[PDB]
């Protein structure tokens, strides 16, 4: 009777909306760096799941674009027992220095999302393979392609303050053991968190 | 006007509960027959939820625990019955 | 008569548990005991097996059943109660935090170093998150200040 | 096996080993509940409780 | 030798008062309460709030606790059978509480 | 039996402090006291104790409550309550504080 | 600090006297196993 | 109890300034008397 | 029994958010209390 | 020192009476003992 039973599923899909506070303080492409919180703006936190089931903590950091108005740059980092190694997207159109490699966000002066890494998907770098990030990310054994797809078409920036409106993804751990039950021919069924 | 969370109560759960060693003072550990401590928080997974201005009672039915006294007796009587028989019979041969 | 002495012996083991059952109708956290008997029968290549009777009763195990008990009300913050699966983690000395043992009740309070203890002061453990953190961050057990 | 304070997972200390006759009441009992071997008592088998 | 301090006394219509006294002596404690924790140390408690250990309760375990021969009065004494006295704290090692 | 009179203990403890509860019903700034107890269990080194009952019901402590007792009303400035946390402060003798 | 009240007792009258049927009740079960253990050690006494 | 008992003294302090109001209805230079009340809640660290 | 002192409990809660609004019938500014609960059932790997 | 009050005695009635039934208990198990011996010197004195 297993304390845990299901299928993994890996994270593949990503769908993001959130409010951007047009009313927060400037800040400097250049000078992102995750391990400063006042170099950013906003930081939130989510949780994804490798090919295997393992849990792994997803910050992503908000910063407000100074050059130029109404853009903001998104940048992704992926934490492993060892650190938070930041995650680079590959075709992102935000760079910094120290080779981290986010995405930008344009908005319209009615507060309506403009533009998208001018017009790309977001697809990142493989999480697990040295061979196309700088910061592979340990996955104990799962699939070390995995890629992820981040889905931002609903992010709105107004005057209210940072908001994360919603928040759906398609990963899948593990379940429960939490309640036995045996039926009049002797099968054992039980019930999982899932 | 500070409003921080100063932590979170840690929550152990073993997977067999039967097997748990009986310590002093409502209190147990764990030993080779009872897993590994799995900590986690309340409320995730498998685990129970924490509810403060509360308490556990003890889990007995007095009902139930009065019943087991008397059939207790009873089985002891029977077999004090059974070791009296016994001990006639013995006594029984050594008169001959 | 050795099978009668092991069938009062069972009957004694029972009446203990019970009676050790009624006198914690009282304390928190207390879970029954059930105890379980089982037969005693072994033959040698030497005796004719049917011609021969068994051997007793033996105790097997004192269970230690630990379904969920009833709850009381005080109103009182710094009790606490496990509605479900699971233990709290309490540890006799303030540094080790390996040192420690499951309980399930709740009767807790602060002592002059503002720690939050039980009736023994055997401290409660806790993990620590930052004050604007959100999940656990470092999953490791200590005393909760 | 027995347990130690402060460790889980209780240390094993020694390994019981019993022996068996083809005729046990071949043995010469020398008193004091102890018993020797003789030549109707067969070879001494030795093995682990619970095992041939 | 004594120090006293007098400047804050006054001379008014009210009648003789003694509004301030303060001392710095110290003279003894006395024992009031007597408690023993789970490490077997002795607290006692004094009339000047002063708490002090007194001491703590001696715990002696042999390996072969059959083998202690037996005195009068619930008293054993160690022989070469008992082992040695392992003299310890309790709820040390193998110790009790 | 000791289990059994164990119990009968804890529970007359429990009588005794409840009737101490009940008797101060009326008197200006009591706290009430809970009664809470913790089981017995001990071993050995010779004692098995796969195959061992309990040791019965120990008292823990009787705890001293808090929580803050209701107001009455007398219109009389020489009456005082602390509304919230804290306690007066009052000394036997005037000299020393 | 407020001048014109006093603190009263801060028990519940209700809950006492439930408790006291409750400890009656522990009080009496507990008894009644007492009497139980004294009729078994009378029962092997009478062999 | 101490509830009720609360709202008894207080609907009798209305009462008595009331009848205090009514009874100098004759009288010169009375100014009248109004009688205003608060609630009660004692905030402690426990009793949640 | 445990059950019944629940229910005795939440009687009295009730009775002591009435005896409170009563009371401050006549303060300035009062609003009323209402007092709601909710069931207890305890979901456990045993049991059944 | 406190005027206008007495003390009783420190006794406890449950415990004095429990503590009775006790040493009843006791005494007659030592009685049977002395009947099994009285018992064993009589065999041995019909030979």
């Amino acid at each position: 009777i297993p304390a845990e039973f299901g299928k993994p599923k890996q994270t593949a899909n990503i769908e993001v909306g959130v409010n951007l506070p047009a009313n927060g303080d400037l800040k400097d492409p250049t000078q992102f760096d995750f391990s400063d919180p006042d170099t950013y703006n906003r930081s939130t936190s989510s949780t994804i799941y490798d090919s295997m089931g393992q849990s792994y903590k997803l910050t992503t950091y908000y910063l407000k674009d100074q050059t130029q108005p109404n853009t903001w740059n998104t940048y992704y980092t992926v934490t492993d027992k060892e650190g938070e190694k930041p995650l680079n997207v590959a075709a992102g159109d935000a760079q910094t220095p120290t080779g981290h490699v986010g995405h930008t966000m344009k908005f319209n002066n009615d507060g309506t999302l403009a533009s998208l890494n001018n017009g790309q998907p977001i697809t990142s770098v493989a999480l697990g393979d040295p061979a196309t990030n700088t910061t592979p990310v340990d996955m104990n054994g799962a699939d070390p392609a995995q890629t992820l797809n981040f889905g931002l078409g609903s992010a709105t920036q107004f005057a209210a303050p940072f908001e994360l409106t919603k928040f759906d993804e398609d990963g899948a751990t593990t379940g429960f053991l939490t309640k036995v039950d045996f039926d009049e021919n002797g099968s054992v069924m039980g019930t999982y968190s899932n | 006007g500070e409003n921080v969370t100063l932590g979170r109560v840690a929550l152990v759960r073993v997977p067999n509960e039967q097997g748990l060693d009986k310590k002093g003072g409502t209190q147990w550990d764990s030993t080779q027959f009872s897993g590994d401590k799995i900590w986690g928080e309340s409320n995730k997974g498998s685990f129970g939820t924490i509810n403060n201005g509360m308490l556990e009672q003890s889990n007995i039915d007095m009902t139930q625990e009065l019943v087991d006294l008397i059939s207790a007796q009873r089985n002891f009587q029977a077999n004090s019955r059974s070791l009296e028989v016994h001990n006639q019979l013995q006594q029984n041969i050594l008169q001959i | 008569s050795y099978v009668s002495l092991s069938g009062l012996s069972a009957a004694q083991l029972d009446l203990n548990t019970t009676s050790n059952n009624i006198a914690n109708a009282n304390t928190y956290g207390f879970k029954e005991s059930r105890a379980e008997f089982a037969d005693v029968y072994s033959n040698s290549l030497f005796t004719n097996a049917k011609t021969t009777p068994g051997g007793g009763a033996q105790a097997s195990q004192v269970a230690q059943q630990f379904h969920e008990g009833s709850s009381i009300y005080t109103n009182n913050p710094m009790d606490l109660r496990v509605s479900g699966t699971g233990f709290f983690a309490v540890a006799k000395e303030r540094l080790t935090p390996q040192q420690n043992e499951l309980t399930r009740n709740g009767a807790f309070h602060l002592n002059k170093e503002n720690y939050m203890v039980t009736a023994n002061d055997e401290f409660l453990l806790g993990y620590q998150v930052d004050p604007s953190s959100g999940e656990v961050s470092s999953y490791e057990p200590q005393p909760i200040n | 096996s027995v347990r130690v304070r402060g460790q889980q997972d209780n240390q094993v200390v020694g390994q019981l080993t019993i022996t068996d006759f083809v005729n046990p009441g071949g043995l010469e009992p020398i008193g004091q509940n102890l018993y020797l071997p003789t030549g109707a008592s067969g070879d001494p088998q030795e093995g682990v409780p619970g095992l041939d | 030798t004594l120090n006293f301090g007098l400047g804050s006394a006054t001379q008014f219509a009210a009648p003789f008062e003694l509004t301030k006294f303060d001392e710095d002596g110290a003279t003894t404690g006395f024992l009031t309460k007597v408690d023993f924790d789970e490490n077997g140390s002795v607290m006692g408690t004094y009339s000047n709030g002063e708490n002090v250990t007194l001491g703590r309760v001696a715990l002696v375990r042999v390996p072969n606790e059959q083998g202690l021969d037996k005195k009068g009065g619930t008293q054993w004494d160690s022989t070469q059978f008992s082992g040695d006295k392992i003299w310890g704290e309790s709820n040390k090692g193998s110790f009790g509480t």
